[PDB]
């Protein structure tokens, strides 16, 4: 999951 | 200023890389990836060594034991796994998190592992038995980083809840909550080498060096891009004293720790640089990037 973005 | 120059590009992970770490003995680089694999590479020649397999879903973090013989990995499959590197064996599967395990680290003695998870907890594990010793109700959002201090007596954790917290390893007590103006999500944290400071990344394109006891920010580093990913950051201390971090603009940034000035930007990756690591004795940096790149790079400077 670190490789997937967190929507701001 | 340093003069890091590209020496090697390491390829073969088939999905985004998530983390790179040098073995404490300096011989090896370990990488973890969304491809569910760990890979080992020669730290000085970039030569691929081996693949370590077993997680059922992607891996967000990997970390070395102090004697360089063990790894622990943190996976979307809700587990951590302890690996004997030379045999490739999975020694233990650490079970108990209820959501993605995102970050991990051994303590200096290496008898303990700490982990942080999307389940908002920090867990402390016994390496030998594989058992969870403690579950800390650490945060109200995913835990993005966990790190032991130099003597293992303290743990720092960070979370999208905007907090960095300090924990007593022995008791599990929260000894400190560090507040950053406007509480931007915290995407990475780690103790300074001397244990007196914590380096914290927030998803507002900012890195800060905190005297966490005093709740005072001593330094601030900017210029890079970090609003969506938990990008690692490092203290480079083999030559000049720098701060190193990846960035969402595909570069590695290096700053003078004291002056806060950017001293170098490393160009070559084609996607977000999610992870950087600094060799323990040589002026060498490893960097790794996301899905559109999938490569790890080794850079070296004469100072």
């Amino acid at each position: 999951m670190r490789t997937e973005p967190r929507p701001p | 200023k340093p003069n890091y120059a590209l020496k090697f590009t390491l390829a073969g992970h088939t999905k985004a890389v998530s983390s790179v770490k040098f073995s404490p003995n300096g011989e090896w680089l370990a990488s973890s990836s969304a491809d569910k694999l760990i890979k080992i590479w020669g730290a000085y020649d970039g030569k691929f060594e081996k693949t370590i397999s077993g997680h059922k879903l992607g891996i967000s973090d990997v970390a070395w034991s102090s004697d360089s013989n063990l790894l622990v990995s943190a996976s979307d499959d809700k587990t951590l796994k302890i690996w004997d590197v030379s045999s490739g064996k999975c020694l233990k599967t650490l079970k108990g998190h209820s959501n993605y395990v995102f970050c991990c680290n051994f303590n200096p003695q290496s008898n303990l592992i700490v982990s942080g998870s999307f389940d908002e907890s920090v867990r402390i594990w016994d390496v030998k038995t594989g058992k969870c010793l403690k579950t800390l109700p650490a945060h109200s959002d995913p835990v993005s980083a966990v790190h032991f201090n130099r003597d293992g007596s303290l743990i720092v954790s960070s979370s999208y809840d905007g907090l960095c917290r300090i924990w007593d390893t022995a008791s599990g007590q929260c000894l400190k909550t560090l507040i950053d103006d406007d509480n931007p999500p915290v995407s990475f944290v780690k103790f300074s080498p001397n244990g007196k400071y914590i380096l914290a990344a927030t998803l507002d394109n900012t890195l800060k060096l905190w005297d966490y006891s005093k709740g005072k920010c001593l330094k601030t580093y900017t210029g890079h891009k970090n609003e969506k990913y938990c990008i690692f950051a490092n203290f480079s201390v083999t030559g000049g004293k720098w701060i190193v971090s990846g960035s969402e603009d595909n570069l590695v940034y290096i700053w003078n720790l004291q002056t806060k000035e950017i001293v170098q930007k490393l160009q070559g990756h084609t996607d977000v640089v999610i992870s950087t690591a600094c060799h323990p004795t040589e002026n060498i940096i490893a960097s790794a990037a996301l899905e559109n790149d999938k490569t790890i790079k080794l850079w070296k400077s004469d100072c």
